[PDB]
């Protein structure tokens, strides 16, 4: 009854910063292909 | 099917009630264990003859069994090993698949026919047929504080008063007790025997004349006279239980009226059948239980039960006796599911959270968490039915088959709720449409999934039988997820989802997820204008999918193999060894040093030690022992410092600078079973009857050829003993003929004094028990002794062994070993570094064509099926790729199109080999398996991107390059959704220090990084096929 | 004792001469005996190691080592065939007629497993042919009884 | 394989009131057809051995590891195994007031594996350096062994 | 005393009785081997003459009509009868001395089960009834339990036979109807595609 | 000649702790009579391999011969499947007396 | 599959085989199955063409 | 050969080509097993035999 909530704190943490994370390497690799044109 | 369940929703729902339910009864009814039967099954002849040596047994008793083996099915191999102690183990191995109980059957079955050639000694001890790919559920240990109960009286309470309870608890299949129950000792004196010129065999003769059975009839018995009013059973002289009545056994009358009597002349005392072997913990004397677990059984609840019956009967046990658990890898296997139960709840909360964070409505997110559980439970009632169980395997493929479910889900919702946007359509019909788009695409995901993962399921042998868990495993999981996104999600879509209409859901609410829908909006778009000015120059795009490619390779090549990883099962095994020719005194002096170090300089991690004397896996002798170190849980250590593999490094650095001994540390390997990563077993046979000593130069012979090739072998060495001296007594006739001496009683002497003799049986109170004479040790112990021990002529004279035996030193084999009934010598061997199996296998078969005359060779262990069944992974991947490929062309009714998707299998590859790479693991099982499921998730992505593409083109006419950009606009969303949830779902197996860790993270790695790559790649790359493969063709 | 002497005494039983040279360079006892009796000599003699019986012998290694039976290099060259060992051993001064706890000798050996070009340099190099064992029986009974009348030729 | 298993089931009774001539030689329960699935004959292309010294490499290297082999059943074979056969003459026995029953317990003596016992075992004694197996009669190898038989 | 409390009820159980036998007296003949010994006489010749004489002892076989039948020899029943008529059996000494066994051989009476039954490993005795006319067999079992829980501890009562499996059948029921119900309710649902359908 | 006290020590009670621990074993009872006579009736599941149950019997039992005397497996030790009840009585019958 | 498993094994001795033996095969009823099942596969393909 | 070995003298030597299926015989042929079943000997049997 514990551990459970560890794990949704854990998960309200990171979906946003893992969501921010997939999102700039997406930015970075549109950049990339877009200077290669 | 979908339309025919929007409007049936009740319908859906029974169905989804009756998955359910069937899942819950299974749960219930499911077999839960570590591992499941992955060995071969084999079956172990276990045979002993006291008092002799290993050629004696090699040719009175292997041999003889040998030789009437044959006529048995199935049959892989069989391999001999005879000891000094008299033991011998013969070890046949069988087809995988094979029946456990017939082929059991047909051995025990041949040994009783061959039994009427072995010596009464052998038919009088017993030979014995058992299981051998088992392992011990548990080690139940049993001591006493005080010093007044020793080993002996120990085991023989336990024997007594424990076993039987053991054994009628539930789930206990085997029991094995470690030590033997009492055993009258009749411990005899040669002076004192001359004194009245007695002799061993007439202590031997009387104890038999004196101890048997009669029947006696009744009286009044039929036939009867007419006018018996009366009958009885009749009882004649019966057993002995007492010592007393031993002791006043006569042997001899003298002429002057005297007695002889046992008690005089033979020490007699309640001892063990064998001393040989010494338990202690934490040095105090011992016993033990080993329990194997039953088929279809609940480790757990026996386990539980086990220690409920053993604190049932604690209290009534004498003082200071007490119960201990050395060896319960029970709780490894506890924390190693609710740590998967657990993942398995995240990866629902997970999707939950993710959906209500790009699609705000609540309703929508109720969706997934109803939908997955039901492929679960039913995915258990499959396994329940197909004869599985609870198991690591199982559970790690369900944890692996989470994301695929969960793309299953979300995809369809995603699409409802885009169609209710965009169109303004309400719930029904938007599901409609939406089903329309997306139904061939699943049944081609579903066929896909099956080409991609049954393959495995028909490799041979162990790895095969591991392979087979997780292929089943995944594919009903798969199968399930199909079934539920056609039948029940599009009905729940229609009845709980709310209406919206005309609106991204991004610039008409506030607050931290309209900034986010903005910020995807941008992202979206920013997306879009890079694949749109990607698609103007592709080759530019295909070359670096060809670097790739070579990069992918690369890593591949460069990767390590292996088979499973070691794991922190809360206990591991220390193995002592000492010189040629030591004793007991000498090897407790190392156990007890070693006990003492690991109690001192680990207490902060050790418990116990359980310490075996006289039991080696090299050799059971007497120079040999082994350690069961116990350590605490989990909880009580962090940090690897205090783990497994440090306190093994740091053990074996103590024990190395060790004198006049060999004392090494190891880990429990993962399957009992040792699978090693890249080692063999190499068997060197002579065909031609050279005998031990060539064989043995043709052994050292290949070693030392061995040992210069250090690039790809290393560690070499036979897994055997080296030869020992013995002790040779050569006999005279002539002599022992003109004294009268007869060379049986000599040899009857000589054996029942030095070796020991079984006589016959008595009862003690309640059980039966043996009863065996022998010398005393201070009599038995030198050469000096022989002399001391006399025997009686003819005549009546009494003479002495110095008188007609010569004696000698000479070499001979403590341990004789055989393969398939030909002498053998066993090898062993690693590959070394960056070379693999086959090619040391391969090596050491070239250096043995060099070997003299007669020698030859054979494989055994991982390498007999690394050989016969270790080249078919190409050939089944190839049907894989074929199979894929035609259900692609199904699908897009075209035979150009489904390379659009294959090309991304090396996208999510990379990510794996990368990951895999820096973290520092291997190409095992987990990893193949994480492999394949990144591989299903690319597939199911690029298949749903070029189906929205081909649809637009051809139902609409929007053209190439438009129909692409918009299905990839529409796709990004639950693309990203499912790779989100997945890698949340999977972190914790990557982040993780303690039970099933290497597992944990061999799955969670591979696959994260996987998709990692999958995601940000292959939504490039795959318009990019698209529209070379329509522009070429 | 050091455990020189005991890796020492495995290298000869091993047939390591680059070993047992690198630990005589160090020093290491040669009329160290195992827990039987058997030195150096007795291991490379029985398992047939002329290049280490040579060395041990340049270094002082007892020729007449007898162990806890009376058992001598030379009793275990003769009972194996070592020829070459046989002659080395004498060349240094092996008792030929080196007698044991039951009086049987190198002749009686090398008779009973007919090994009749060791008797040839037993004999020539001073070996008693009337020497009793402790029951009575010598090498010409020995090789009558074995049936080898051509040894019992070459014994007369 | 359960016919098989019932039928010797049922034969572990009568073994025992069979004589030991017949145990000894081993009876045999086999599970086989009545026809030859094949011949394996082997034979000298230089004349050197005959019939008796083929019939024994087949025996003693060959028969025991097809007879292993799976699907096979029965193996007969066309010949017979070495044994050391012993031709009595009963002139020379009278000749010396003997018998055959004589020269079977001889070499039922003079011919056998005792278990002698080890030197140093267990229960030892405190402080006992030493343990060694003994060695005291072996079975015999050759002709030569057993013309020595007193 | 739970066969006195069963036959109290005439009314539920009837032909009650244990299937087993009585303890009962048995003949112990105790052998003297010193007496033996010191009349030259062996134990094995003593106790081989007492089993030929008083229980037979299958010798050999023989040829009856081409069939293979055995050979027993026996002594006559008037010399088998009573503990009075041993002591007429005499033996050969090593010189041949006819020494009778009442030299060396003793006798007493004593009390022991022909018949020990076990059930799951314990010590156990079987009791065998009939359900009294007009009643049922379920009142008898009922009756019979609450009977056996009366008595001294350490005895525990089971069920064999057409009990065990009656007891199944008493056991299997609910879970057999509930789940009969609900697998038509569903499938109700399901055919007309509605929750009240079925509930009605 | 077996009091069976005797029996219920040396042969049911050294043969009945094997047979805990059979696939789907449902109860077991054992007789020991004084000609020393030993019944060992395993009962199992209904649905079970009846054949395959006395393959596993017989291979829990071979562990406990090394145990029992030798006049007890020289007399025989069967494993059969068994029925408590008769299917039927053959009756043969002299008519002219001449015959017992 | 029992014939392959025979020649297998007797390929394993061939090489330990004093100088002089040699294997021999006088009856062997294998060879003419699989040559009738090759023929009947022939009739097939012949009948395919036709 | 069945013909050229009826001129053998004192055997009878036949030559037979073995049929589809060993454990069945010749077509139409059949095998007789005469019983005694009231104790009447090898001797009494042979004479019904023959």
């Amino acid at each position: 009854m514990l551990e459970l909530l560890k794990s949704l704190v854990f998960a309200v943490i990171m979906v946003p910063v893992v969501m921010a994370i997939i999102l700039g390497l997406i930015y970075g690799l549109g950049e990339v292909f877009n200077i290669f044109s | 099917m979908p339309n025919f369940f929007i409007d049936r929703p009740i319908f859906a729902w029974v169905i989804a009630i009756i998955i359910m339910l069937a899942g819950g009864l299974a749960i219930l009814k499911l077999p839960v264990a570590q591992y499941p039967t992955i060995a071969p099954p084999a079956v172990t002849i276990s045979a002993s003859y006291p008092g002799a040596d290993a050629k004696t047994v090699q040719d009175t008793v292997t041999q003889v069994i040998e030789q009437n083996m044959n006529g048995i099915d199935n049959l892989m191999y069989m391999s001999s090993n005879s000891d000094s102690t008299g033991t011998v183990q013969i070890t046949l191995t069988f087809e995988s698949g094979t029946d456990a109980d017939i082929a059991q059957v047909q051995v025990q079955n041949k040994l009783q026919l061959a039994m009427p050639l072995l010596p009464q000694e052998v038919q009088q001890q017993g030979v014995s047929v058992e299981k051998s790919s088992s392992s011990f559920l548990m080690v139940v240990g049993v001591i006493n504080t005080d010093g007044t109960m020793t080993q002996e009286d120990i085991s023989d309470y336990v024997a007594a008063n424990m076993k039987d309870a053991i054994s009628r608890t539930s789930g206990v299949g085997d029991v094995q007790l470690f030590g033997s129950q009492y055993a009258m000792r009749i411990w005899m004196n040669p002076n004192e025997l001359n004194k009245f010129q007695l002799t061993p065999v007439d202590v031997i003769t009387a104890i038999k004349a004196q101890n048997a059975q009669v029947a006696a009839g009744q009286l009044g018995g039929t036939p009867p006279v007419k006018g018996q009013q009366l009958n009885a059973s009749i009882i004649a002289q019966t057993r002995l239980t007492s010592t007393e009545e031993f002791g006043k056994i006569l042997l001899k009358v003298n002429q002057d009226g005297s007695r002889v009597l046992l008690r005089d002349v033979a020490k007699i005392e309640l001892g063990g059948e064998n001393y040989d072997i010494i338990a202690e913990f934490n040095g105090q004397p011992a016993s033990g239980l080993g329990i194997k677990l039953a088929t279809g059984a609940n480790a757990l609840d026996t386990a539980a039960a086990i220690r409920a019956e053993l604190a049932k009967m604690e209290p009534f046990f004498p003082s200071g006796l007490k119960i201990v658990y050395p060896y319960d890898t029970t709780p490894f296997v506890k924390i190693s599911i609710h740590e998967v139960v657990k993942t398995l709840v995240e990866a629902i909360i997970l999707v939950f959270l993710v959906m209500y964070l790009f699609l705000q409505n609540f309703r929508a997110t109720l969706i997934p968490t109803i939908a997955v559980p039901v492929v679960l439970l039913g995915t258990f009632a499959v396994l329940a039915a197909f004869g599985f169980s609870i198991n690591t395997l199982t559970m790690f493929g369900m944890v692996l088959a989470i994301g695929l479910l969960v793309d299953d889900a979300i995809v369809v919702v995603e699409n409802v709720e885009r169609v209710m946007a965009e169109e303004g359509l309400p719930p029904k019909e938007a599901t409609r449409k939406s089903m329309g788009q997306i139904q061939g695409a699943l049944v081609g995901i579903a066929m896909v999934l099956s080409a991609v993962f049954v393959p495995m399921a028909f490799f041979g042998g162990s790895t095969g039988a591991i392979y087979r868990q997780f292929s089943i495993t995944i594919v009903s999981a798969m199968a399930l997820s199909v079934l539920v996104a056609l039948i029940l999600t599009p009905a729940l879509c229609a009845t709980m989802l709310k209406p919206i209409a005309k609106g991204d859901h991004g610039e008409g609410k506030k607050g931290f997820f309209g900034w986010f829908n903005r910020m995807f909006e941008k992202s979206t778009h920013h997306y879009t204008d890079s694949v749109g000015g990607i698609l103007r120059s592709t080759g530019r795009y295909l070359v670096l999918y060809l670097i790739i490619v070579v990069g992918m390779a690369y890593l591949f090549v460069r990767l390590p193999s292996s088979f499973l990883p070691d794991e922190d099962q809360g206990v591991f095994m220390t193995m002592v060894q000492l010189p040629a020719g030591a004793t007991q005194e000498r090897t407790q002096k190392v156990l007890n040093e070693v006990t003492h170090y690991y109690l001192t300089k680990e207490k902060n991690n050790v418990e116990s030690v359980f310490a075996v004397n006289g039991f080696g896996f090299a050799g059971r002798g007497q120079n040999t022992g082994i350690a069961f170190v116990s350590l605490k849980d989990w909880a009580d250590r962090p940090g690897e410092e205090n783990k497994v593999e440090a306190i093994t490094m740091r053990a074996t650095r103590a024990f190395s600078q060790i004198k006049d001994a060999m004392v090494f540390a190891f880990n429990l390997p993962a399957i009992v079973e040792l699978g090693t990563a890249t080692g063999f077993d190499f068997e060197l046979i002579d065909q031609a009857g050279l005998g031990h000593e060539k064989l043995t130069q043709a052994r050292n012979q290949l070693l030392a050829e061995a040992a210069k090739h250090p690039d790809m072998l290393t560690s070499v060495r036979p897994n055997g003993l080296e030869d020992t001296p013995q002790f040779k007594i050569d006999i005279d006739q002539e002599k022992a003929q003109a004294l009268g001496v007869s060379i049986n009683d000599i040899n009857t002497t000589l054996g029942a004094a030095w070796g020991g003799s079984y006589v016959n049986d008595f009862i003690d109170r309640g059980r039966v028990k043996k009863v065996y004479v022998m010398s005393e040790a201070k009599y038995r112990m030198l050469p000096d002794d022989i002399g001391d021990w006399y025997v009686r002529a003819a005549d009546g004279q009494m003479v002495p062994f110095s008188a007609f035996s010569s004696s000698r030193w000479e070499y001979g084999s403590p341990r004789l070993e055989r393969y398939n009934g030909l002498p053998s010598m066993e090898i062993l061997g690693q590959a070394a570094p960056g070379k693999s199996t086959g090619e040391a296998m391969e090596l050491m078969e070239q250096l043995a064509s060099k070997l003299p005359t007669g020698v030859g060779y054979d494989w055994t262990g991982m390498s007999y099926q690394e050989r016969l069944s270790g080249n078919q992974a190409p050939s089944l991947y190839a049907i894989s790729l074929i199979v894929v490929f035609l259900c692609l062309a199904a699908l897009y009714e075209s035979w150009s199109i489904p390379f659009s998707v294959m090309l991304v299998v090396p996208l999510g590859v990379i990510g794996a080999l990368l990951a895999a790479t820096f973290r520092g693991l291997t190409n095992d099982v987990y990893f193949q398996v994480g492999l394949l499921t990144t591989i299903g998730l690319s597939a199911k992505n690029a298949i749903l991107i070029v189906e929205f593409a081909k649809d637009l083109m051809d139902k609409e006419g929007k053209g190439l390059i438009e129909a692409t950009l918009d299905a990839v606009r529409m796709r990004l969303r639950p693309i990203l959704m499912t790779s989100l949830a997945f890698i949340l779902g999977v972190m914790p197996l990557v982040i993780s220090t303690g039970a099933g860790s290497g597992a944990q993270n061999a799955v969670g790695t591979g696959v994260m990084g996987g998709m990692v790559t999958a995601t940000v790649l292959a939504i490039f790359f795959v318009p990019v096929f698209f529209v070379v493969v329509r522009r070429r063709f | 004792g050091s455990d020189l002497g005991k890796k020492l005494l495995e290298a000869a039983r091993a047939g390591r001469d680059d070993e047992v040279r690198i630990l005589m360079a160090n020093g290491a006892d040669v009329n160290a005996a195992d827990v039987v009796g058997w030195t150096p000599l007795h291991l490379a003699a029985y398992w047939g190691h002329l290049e280490i019986v040579e060395v041990l012998l340049k270094n002082g290694a007892d020729v007449n080592a007898y162990d806890t039976l009376g058992s001598t290099p030379l009793h275990l060259a003769a009972h194996f065939g070592h020829l070459e060992i046989v002659e080395v051993l004498l060349k240094n001064g092996a008792d030929v007629n080196a007698k044991d706890d039951n009086g049987i000798t190198p002749l009686h050996l090398a008779a009973n497993r007919g090994h009749l070009e060791i008797v040839e340099v037993l004999l020539k190099y001073g070996a008693d042919v009337n020497a009793q064992d402790k029951f009575g029986k010598t090498a010409f009974d020995i090789s009558i009884n074995n049936g080898n009348e051509d040894l019992a030729e070459i014994l007369q």
